[PDB]
């Protein structure tokens, strides 16, 4: 059985094939417009890809239950707190569903070999990607499923760490009720896995840690002159 | 963050 609340969260999920096709198409156009001697760094491509993923994350949140009840100022503060966590969580879940050993699956539907990526990404991003991959294997061994995934999405979005909200009670309420729903869902559908609830919740500090360290790294890369300028990715970094 | 505000408000 599925708690009614989780069903409401599922209703708000975007159509993934259309999100991925849209991003794929956008990046194909940008490549086409670049000439021979305007090669774009592999890091720069990933920045553009992450940038377009952020657009879809924003529009997902905008239309989601509870979130759409908040005033825009509150909405901005929530997304400014968790944008990088949602990117990383989306990345992690994509590998859980579609990942194969030795390859990474991008939001475009592309499959890329890790040996190719690891040659280019540098030590810091290789370290953070390895930490993320350890969460992937952990979540795959727990049989992490879509109902649990959408719960964690909302627990990440409605964070108690966000300060200065006009309606902090809603955020507190959603956080509490999603927790109770997840606790209920795991108990009913995975009754033999006592550790599942805790293991899931324990990934959120780890995702938080990976995402915040990733933000700090990207801010460094921006200050260093490496990020393709003017886009949503840069705006989220500075705010 | 004008851009984020715009994405949340645009019709
Ligand atoms: C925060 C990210 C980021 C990386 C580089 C530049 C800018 C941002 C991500 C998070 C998930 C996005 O994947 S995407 N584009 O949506 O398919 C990004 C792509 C990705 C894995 C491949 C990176 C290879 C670089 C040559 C990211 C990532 C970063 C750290 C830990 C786990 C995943």
């Amino acid at each position: 059985s599925i708690p009614h609340l989780i069903l409401e969260l599922l209703k708000c999920e975007p159509d993934e094939p259309q999100v991925q096709a849209k991003i794929m198409a956008y990046l194909q156009q940008e490549q086409a417009n670049r000439s021979k001697h305007e090669k774009l760094s592999t890091f720069g491509l990933m920045c553009k890809m992450a940038d377009q993923t952020l657009f879809s994350i924003v529009e997902w949140a905008r239309s989601s239950i509870f979130f759409r009840e908040l005033k825009v100022d509150d909405q901005m503060k929530l997304l400014q707190n968790c944008w990088s966590e949602l990117l990383i969580l989306d990345h992690i879940y994509r590998q859980v569903v579609h990942g194969k050993e030795g390859s990474i699956f991008l939001v475009t539907g592309q499959q890329v070999d890790y040996s190719i990526i690891a040659s280019q990404a540098g030590a810091t991003l290789n370290n953070l990607m390895s930490h993320a991959q350890e969460l992937v294997a952990k979540l795959r061994s727990l049989q992490f499923d879509q109902r649990e995934f959408v719960c964690l999405k909302f627990l990440v979005l409605f964070s108690l760490d966000v300060k200065n909200l006009e309606n902090f009670q809603l955020v507190e309420g959603v956080q509490e009720q999603v927790n109770a729903a997840l606790l209920d869902y795991t108990m009913c559908n995975y009754p033999q896995q006592t550790e599942k609830f805790g293991q899931l919740l324990l990934r959120l500090p780890e995702i938080r840690a990976i995402s915040m360290q990733a933000e700090e790294y990207l801010y460094y890369k921006h200050l260093n002159g490496d990020v393709p300028y003017n886009n949503l990715l840069i705006e989220m970094l500075h705010a | 963050n004008a851009l984020l505000r715009y994405l949340l408000d645009k019709d």
